[PDB]
RNA sequence: UGCUCCACACAAUAUAGAUGGAUACGAAUAAGGCGUCCUUGUGGCGUCGCUGAACCAUAGCAGGCUAGCAACGGUGCACUUGGCGGAAAGGCCUUGGGUGCUUGCUGGCGAAUUGCAAUGUCAUUUUGCGUGGGGAUAAAUCAUUUGUAUACGACUUAGA
């Protein structure tokens, strides 16, 4: 049709940190529609790709992935903690990802 | 979920919409705020001039040139509330502040868009009835903005052809609830009123 | 030649006033004012719904228009009969209040395919509805 | 501590050859939880009698409930509270729909307005006025009129979204 | 302390319609309309019987209540100064100098002219509000009357006269030259 | 055989981060919106809110080929009529017909093997290069010169 979406939205927000140390293992991530831990269970396990692009073709594409999945919720308001297998470049605090329906259990 | 959002300053509180802007902008929200010269800050008009005065005062001793700049404007006031709720001197800082405009008035292209409220910021909601309250153009044109009366009569200005677009709009909006009315009592509106529509 | 006052009209704290709980193992249901406490606490009693007989505070329930005639004090098997006399309930649902909670609800409610069927119904109304705003 | 508790501490001095079966001193004690009462048990027969936890013993603590939870009565309440500066009496009057949320009302009410914490605070009297018209404070007493019914000017609503479209209004 | 209703009443004569905005109150008369503000208050005004308005306050405090006794003087004094008007009046006092009062206008501005006041040579000049007439009375000596609808500005005119011949350098326990307000009361009382 | 604009063709370059729609009164908040009527007001009456949990959009090989019914609507694209918009207008509103699609309704055909998932590629920026179609045909600096200038630069004058 008009739109072809089959993940939520997501936000990077930054790694893993207290005031003065982070963590660039884990990262934080806000999903679009999601305001309470109750609600980020729901998406518990659930895979992220990071989608960026590049200059240069690897493989027959400009575009590159970064695959990782959401591990637990984070604080009261449904931001929840996400482990990339690379980890995410901390540029890209403030980017897009996209959290999949899959692993599906509903 | 916009890709920009315009903020109606009018009747905020300057502090928690500082702050509300500051954590849009670095969680990557382009954010556009106009009518500045509307925000409000709690307290006495004295009060906050006094604050301002005493801003004022400070500066590099041997060069007033490179010290602590004292922007007049409304929005500048603004924005200066927003820096130091923003890391500024790091590169995101500065990306998280270029997804920012801060306007007096409303400007062209954003006249014709959808402005919001922060109600977690609006004064009206937040601050006790009977607290005295500043309006930062008064307050700005007290510690040297020079350009309140022309932001007021521009502002006359849209609001008149503003008004017009209003009346049209209303116009239209009535016809076509008129229509969505007489079609309601139809089989196709029953099956929807079924279905929570 | 007479003088004109805007009434301000507002929904009173008020022995037999009909609430509506927002906050806790209620959050949703009907209940009625009893008592007045303080000017923060009203004790209420749901008995229709559901609501026990508690001191609660105004800040977690919503004023609703609907009032019935009650006793100050009423125990719980006078305000059920006094909500049953007055037809609570059925003020209630008539609402368009109660009507938007319903809609809200049975929205969803539905499944993709329910969803699909109201894409479908919403484009033939609209058909509908196009053609009479062009002709009118 | 969701709220106090209202506990019976009945208590005596351990028996001698001397003297058996002491004299059972009660007392009832508001407090959070079963440790807590049995404390300021022990520390208010302290200020009364010769004995203490080691030569004393706990026959009895019972939770004392409400005998009506769900009818509003107006309290009457002695404290004695330690200021900065000295000890003092005051009554004070609360109406609420049973003891411990009164006395829960009572330290925060000591709390706020005289800076008196709960190691300040002498409960000395809890009870009930069973009249109207035995109310003496005026902050209590506007409660008690017939009829009683006003209004919640400017009611401000909880948004959970940030970005309202709605420039909201504060009616009711 | 917060009181729960705290209540003022404002009685409306035969020929007074009272009509609150808001809380922007006009009070039309037999000698005019009169308009107040009232949006810092924060009151609730409600029509009774056409001949009282009920000011009231909910919930309020010490400083909220006394605002409220405040705003009922004020509606007061718009419904008297429409019906009978205010008129203070003022008298010259001088030991040597004889004060020279006059109204004169500069391109329609209606000032009240004070001369020789303790004989300076300055002339002052106190403007004349918009709503308030000047009048000089026969039959009794050195006297000024101030009139109008609105107790506000004829008390503040009269007050801005009074100001201007503050005696200045000099004990004024002994120097009491000036332009007093001697008199507070109605036009059309009789 | 230079420069500039347009159009289409390939290259390269990157992306502070598209993935249905940034969806326009103003003002008050101890008040308002909408609708209706009149004696056009600080009017009567009705109605609403208690969130956008909305409205709009939205089905079709990332959306194919093709047959009809009903209506004369919707929407896209260029060409076009007029008007408005200077705060940073660079956009908004319209007119006319043309050329498409239309899922408002009823059909017929196609899809497969990307193998049980791999963004599975659909966007918008900049600069080149080529082709074909319009358009225009300068200056500045150094050197010389002045002294309203001047440490040197700089400044300020003159010179087919
Ligand atoms: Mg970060
Ligand atoms: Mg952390
Ligand atoms: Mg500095
Ligand atoms: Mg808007
Ligand atoms: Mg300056
Ligand atoms: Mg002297």
């Amino acid at each position: 049709a008009e739109s072809h979406r089959l993940y939520v939205k997501g936000k990077h927000l930054s790694y893993q940190r207290s005031k003065r140390v982070n963590n660039p293992n884990v990262s934080l991530i806000k999903i679009e529609g999601v305001a309470t831990p109750q609600d980020a269970q729901f998406y518990l396990g659930k895979r992220i790709a990071y989608v960026y692009r590049a200059s240069k073709e690897v493989r027959g594409s400009k575009i590159r992935v970064m695959w990782g999945k959401v591990t637990r919720t984070h604080g009261n308001s449904g931001v929840v903690r996400a482990t990339f297998r690379n980890n995410l470049p901390a540029k890209t605090f403030g980017a897009s990802v996209r959290i999949f329906l899959y692993p599906s259990n509903i | 979920v916009e890709p920009v959002v315009v903020i109606d300053g009018k009747g905020h509180l300057v502090g928690r919409l500082a702050s509300v802007v500051a954590k849009q902008l670095l969680n990557g929200q382009k954010i556009v705020v106009v009518r500045a010269e509307e925000l409000n800050i709690s307290g006495e008009f004295f009060r906050n001039k006094l604050k301002y005065h005493d801003f004022l005062r400070k500066a590099t001793a041997f060069n007033k040139t490179r010290g602590p700049f004292h922007f007049r404007a409304p929005s500048r006031i603004f924005y200066k509330a927003l820096r130091g709720m923003v890391s500024h001197k790091t590169a995101r800082g500065k990306a998280a502040l270029e997804r920012l405009k801060v306007f007096e008035g409303i400007p062209p292209p954003y006249d014709k868009k959808k402005r919001v409220v922060v109600p977690q910021a609006l004064r009206v909601l937040r601050l006790k009835p009977g607290r005295k309250y500043t309006t930062l153009g008064k307050l700005s044109t007290s510690v040297g903005w020079k350009y309140e009366d022309v932001v007021a009569k521009l502002e006359a200005k849209r609001k008149v052809s503003s008004a017009e677009y209003y009346a049209k709009k209303r116009a239209f909006t009535k016809k076509v609830a008129s229509a969505n009315a007489t079609a309601a009592e139809s089989d196709v509106a029953k099956q929807l009123a079924a279905l929570g529509y | 030649t007479d003088s004109i006052v805007k009434a301000s009209n507002w929904r009173l704290v008020e022995v037999g006033r009909v609430v509506l709980i927002k906050k806790g193992q209620s959050a949703g249901k009907l209940a009625a004012i009893v008592e007045i406490i303080d000017q923060k606490k009203v004790l209420i009693d749901g008995p229709k719904a559901g609501v026990p007989r508690q001191a609660i505070n105004l800040g977690q329930v919503v004023l609703t228009p609907l009032t019935f005639a009650l006793p100050r004090g009423a125990r719980t098997a006078t305000v059920s009969k006094k909500w049953a006399a007055a037809a609570v309930c059925e003020k209630w649902a008539a609402s368009s209040w109660a009507k938007k909670i319903a809609q809200r609800e049975r929205r969803a409610a539905l499944t993709d395919f329910e969803r699909f069927q109201v894409m479908v119904l919403r484009k033939q109304k609209r058909y509908t509805v196009k053609k009479a705003l062009a002709k009118a | 501590m969701a709220h106090f508790k209202e506990y019976q501490v009945i208590g005596r001095r351990l028996p001698t050859e001397s003297v058996p079966e002491p004299k059972l001193f009660r007392m009832r004690i508001f407090a959070s939880n079963e440790v807590i009462a049995k404390s300021r048990y022990w520390y208010f027969l302290q200020k009364l009698h010769k004995v203490k936890k080691a030569s004393g013993e706990i026959v009895s603590i019972n939770q004392i409930n409400e005998a009506h939870p769900t009818k509003v009565k107006n309290f009457g309440v002695w404290v004695r509270y330690d200021s900065r500066s000295g000890t003092h009496n005051m009554y004070k009057e609360i109406r609420d729909v049973s003891r411990v949320a009164a006395v829960e009302t009572l330290y925060q009410d000591m709390a706020a307005r005289h800076r008196a914490r709960f190691r300040s605070i002498h409960i000395l009297k809890v009870a009930e006025i069973e009249k109207t018209a035995d109310v003496k404070r005026q902050y209590v007493k506007q409660f008690l009129t017939k009829d009683l019914k006003f209004p919640l000017p400017h009611r401000v609503q909880k948004s959970t979204k940030t970005f309202s479209y709605k420039r909201p209004s504060t009616f009711y | 302390m917060k009181y729960i209703q705290t209540e003022q009443q404002i009685e409306v004569p035969e020929g007074v319609t009272v009509s609150i905005k808001s809380r922007i109150v006009k009070v039309v008369g037999p000698r005019g309309t009169l308009t107040k503000n009232l949006k810092h208050i924060d009151v609730t005004f409600t029509k009774v019987n056409n001949q009282l308005i009920k000011v009231a306050v909910h919930n309020g405090g010490r400083k909220h209540v006394a605002a409220l006794r405040t705003v009922k003087s004020l509606v007061d004094n718009m419904i008297t100064g429409v019906t009978k008007g205010y008129k203070y009046k003022m008298r010259y006092v001088y030991a040597h100098f004889p004060i020279n009062v006059n109204i004169v206008e500069k391109d329609g501005a209606k000032f009240i002219e004070v001369r020789n006041f303790l004989g300076d040579k300055k002339i002052r000049n106190v403007p004349v509000r918009d709503g308030v007439t000047i009048e000089f009375s026969t039959n009794v000596k050195d006297e000024i009357v101030l009139s109008g609808n609105s107790v506000e500005d004829v008390s503040q005119n009269a007050a801005d006269l009074q100001q201007i011949c503050r005696v200045r350098n000099k004990d004024i326990r002994k120097f009491l030259d000036g332009i007093y307000v001697s008199h507070k009361g109605f036009i059309t009382e009789d």
